[PDB]
């Protein structure tokens, strides 16, 4: 199934994130907590980078890949060089992950950033890799019509 | 231009209040009111024969357009205004030389020497033409001072060397190689020199006659002017030797289905309706710029860059790539990703650029994948330096483990 | 339901009072305040991430820039915004197709069919590529109605025919050939069609999917927009098949001294810093234009042209070259030189154009060396027609016999 | 040849144009003046410089006698520009290069009260002709 794994969607849930981010009003503290959240995303090895899509931006390099279980549940994995984007990816992975393609196309992952009160931060880093990751997930979710 | 006053200079830019602390002029320059006002007037009036009310304003715009070449020539100390050609930008200017001068002349095996400090604009076109002609690109490396190693040039020159692509000023290090000497070596070998002056034109505008430059290119937007407009200077013999660039109206003299004849340069190289807004706006920029001593204005810009570097150097993990005390300050901090820093500096009101700066080979040579870059213009102040330094501290405290 | 009001339309153009009687829109169009205001705001603000005062205005400009492609797509009923490419004008757009699509594919003896009604922009590039590849340009002549003889096309098409260069609308006659049929014939022969829409985009914007157009080009300045900006539409397969155009930043993906890889289209075809002012301004034009039913606005323009023609036809020695009751009215008067008339009409407050209109072969086919041209836009009135007619009478009395 | 400079002089032009205040009448008289300039054959067009504008085609050529006096010849397709050329030829014909560089031909248009008309047709050929005369007068020193 997996190697380095990641806790997002399983161990780290929407509830867990909400306890952490809900009481934060000062923008500086929100970024601190995003950076810290990103430390929980492991370093993805070279072999797993080979089977992920590399979205090399001018600003920042980002990786995203997927696998689908017989269940129909999708496992997502990825990485970022930028630490603020790495935290945001972590939030993104919590929203998806272990969810089927039908479930995914019917929910917007962006709703989680609202619940956590992170829209300003998301917005500030969209072109530094978040756009790319989000659309890569949409592209990956569309590929799960095939093999019927 | 009796004594340069930074405050007087500053006052002319309406963007400056909203812009906060703007340190990204090497990407694109802010515009003085003279440029903004000429552009609005141009688009607010007819370009026709009839002017019912605003004839004076219309005469002024015509005057600006017709003098636009001369004003560029004065900036470059060019002998005559017919040696100036309008392009989109430096990128187009260089592509033109590669395709209209080089391509019909290069034979298989011929060699194009290009410095590792070159912007993509002065590298990719040579790679393209090399593939098309069977020629080869040869690298001119950096010396210990991080400038293109001009003293190595005689060794790299062979009997098959034809072109030298060389930047007047790097957009990363701000470093200027010994261009005068470079040209002497190239000309001894019967080579032609393409000089990328996108940055150099703004800070140390090249005297093309004194330096004996064959081709020289820059962009209007870096020169406090409009977007979508650039210049190619060429020696007249070389412009006459060039093939036509784009085909169409204005550049042609006579056309039939059996063939066509062209105008002389520079019109030979300028097909279609010109970007009249760009030319007029660039003219407005040059006329205005002519009031200030660039040498003094550049000294000011450099003073601020030096204060910035010395202050930041007190923070541990700091590294600078800046050469010759230039107004461009490329840097980074150990263990801190440049993208993260740019985001946070923005939030503190400091407008900066990160990334590769269209200069991958240079950064590979320097052993980095990207950098932060603060670039200082004469509309900046010492308060700007303090704000930068303060913002970095706050940024570092959030990012350092 | 959206009843077109010419007065409302008129009110938007600040140039109109000073412009007098402006009948030269086919050369260049006047600009609505929306375009003038977006441009001034763009040059009046920083392009960075920091905005201290005027964030709302900055957010508006960003919005305009990012939607710009989509808005061009909506105008052309294009399936996807990635099929739109930015150029400096129709002339560049056409040259790109010639060099990036045609040149690497054409073999000696291959044939390029070009209509006699073509603007130099859609003729000279084919002549140039023909010389470069050993291909030949074949003429598609006019029929009795002075339109490109599309019914003759099957007879001109041979097994060596590859490209069909055809204008959507002539800038002299205002005539539109049967483009739908033309394309069917070309595609049956496995040819690709280059459509020059510099005039057509303004009056009858082409539905590229319905018509099945391969390539389509137009200019922003004719479309009530900025100078120095143009569009190339292409089918995505064709844009993918094209070679890179200019070399430099943005278009490249990875670069080393051993070679380079490029982005996908449209970025593959867009090297260097883009003319951001042009794109933003053109977006402003399109957003604004989208409020009016072009069909109604064009009908109005044509109504005025018809009144003009019928009135001038009462004067003896009059001849019109106008087709399909278009908004463009080319004409002349027996024994009266067109240059003289233009000068005098100017003096009477009427601004129009004389000359060859970058269409030498067409005029030769029509048996004249030049013509007067009055072109009507939706910001013109019936008073304008009367003033034209009256001015001509006065002019004729000074010039006749 | 042509009568300008010999039989049509600055004096004779001044009698004609001086009493004219209405701009319409000034143009009429320029057009009429242009009829006095003969059409110019193909052979003489070959030895003249062709200044083919977008608007209007214009020709200008010169010869020098042993006197040092310069003979000028030319043509225009546009009839208003043809009248203005006729005025220009009156100013500069039969005059030496030293004389020419020492007085401006434009001074005659002021004396005749035709600066508005000259201005209106500058880009229709008058610029070109005026500068072609200056270029021709610079060649006539003998060599550079
Ligand atoms: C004006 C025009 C062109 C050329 O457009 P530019 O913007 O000058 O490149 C091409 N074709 C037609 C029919 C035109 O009217
Ligand atoms: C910006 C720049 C260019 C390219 O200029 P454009 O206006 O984007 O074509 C080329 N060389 C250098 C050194 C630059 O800084």
């Amino acid at each position: 199934p997996q190697f380095a794994g990641h806790p997002f969607g399983t161990t780290v849930t929407a509830e867990t994130l909400r306890n952490t981010f809900a009481p934060l009003t000062q923008w500086e503290d929100k970024y601190r907590q995003l950076i810290m959240l990103g430390k929980q995303l492991p370093a993805l090895p070279d072999e797993l980078k080979a089977q992920a899509k590399e979205i090399a931006g001018c600003e920042n390099r980002v990786w995203l890949g997927y696998t689908v279980a017989e269940n129909g549940k999708m496992h997502f994995f990825g990485d970022s060089e930028g630490r603020i984007v790495r935290g945001l990816l972590a939030v993104l992975l919590t929203a998806v992950e272990g969810k089927t393609a039908a479930e995914l196309q019917a929910q917007s992952p962006l709703a989680l950033f609202d619940e956590l009160g992170l829209r300003a931060q998301l917005s500030a880093s969209r072109s530094q890799g978040l756009n790319a990751l989000s659309e890569a997930i949409i592209a990956a979710t569309k590929q799960v019509k095939h093999h019927h | 231009m009796n004594v340069f006053n930074p405050a007087q200079f500053r006052a002319q830019f309406p963007a400056l209040q909203d812009a906060g602390v703007y340190l990204d002029s090497a990407a694109t320059a802010l515009k003085p009111e003279a440029v903004v006002e000429a552009t609005q007037q141009f688009y607010s009036l007819s370009a026709g024969n009839v002017h019912r009310s605003q004839f004076a304003e219309a005469q002024r715009l015509t005057a600006r357009y017709e003098a636009a070449r001369e004003k560029v020539a004065q900036l470059l100390n060019a002998p005559d205004d017919k040696t100036i050609v309008w392009t989109r930008g430096t990128t187009e200017s260089i592509n033109m030389v590669a395709q209209c001068y080089a391509r019909p002349r290069l034979q298989p095996g011929d060699e194009i020497i290009v410095s590792v400090a070159e912007h993509h604009a002065n590298l990719v076109p040579w790679l393209m033409v090399a593939q098309q002609t069977g020629a080869k690109v040869v690298k001119l490396p950096l010396n210990a001072q991080r400038l293109p190693d001009v003293d190595l040039l005689p060794e790299l020159i062979t009997p098959r060397s034809r072109i030298l692509a060389l930047g007047q000023m790097s957009n990363v290090t701000g470093g200027c190689p010994d261009l005068a000497r470079a040209i002497t070596f190239a000309h001894s070998a019967g080579m032609v020199v393409m000089v990328d002056g996108a940055q150099g034109a703004v800070h140390f505008p090249a005297d093309v006659q004194q330096l004996d430059i064959d081709f020289y290119a820059f962009s209007g937007h870096k020169l406090y002017g409009p977007t979508g407009i650039g210049v190619l200077y060429g020696k007249s013999e070389l412009l006459e030797a060039m093939s036509p660039w784009l085909g169409g109206g204005k550049m042609v003299h006579e056309v039939s289905f059996d063939g066509f004849t062209t105008q002389s340069a520079p019109w030979k190289l300028e097909a279609g309706t010109p970007n009249v807004a760009g030319v007029i706006g660039l003219s407005a920029a040059l006329e205005w710029l002519a009031d200030y001593d660039i040498n003094q204005a550049e000294s000011w810009s450099r003073s601020l860059a030096t204060l910035a570097e010395d202050a930041l150097a007190k923070r541990p993990g700091f590294r600078s790539f800046r050469c010759q005390d230039s107004s461009l300050l490329a840097f980074d901090f150990a263990g801190v990703h440049h993208s993260d820093m740019v985001t946070l500096l923005a939030e503190y009101g400091i407008a900066l650029r990160a990334g590769q700066h269209c200069a991958q080979p240079l950064l590979a040579e320097l052993g980095v994948t990207g950098t932060l870059r603060a670039s200082f213009a004469p509309y900046n102040t010492k308060s700007d330096v303090d704000a930068l330094v303060n913002a970095v501290d706050r940024a570092l405290e959030l990012l350092v483990d």
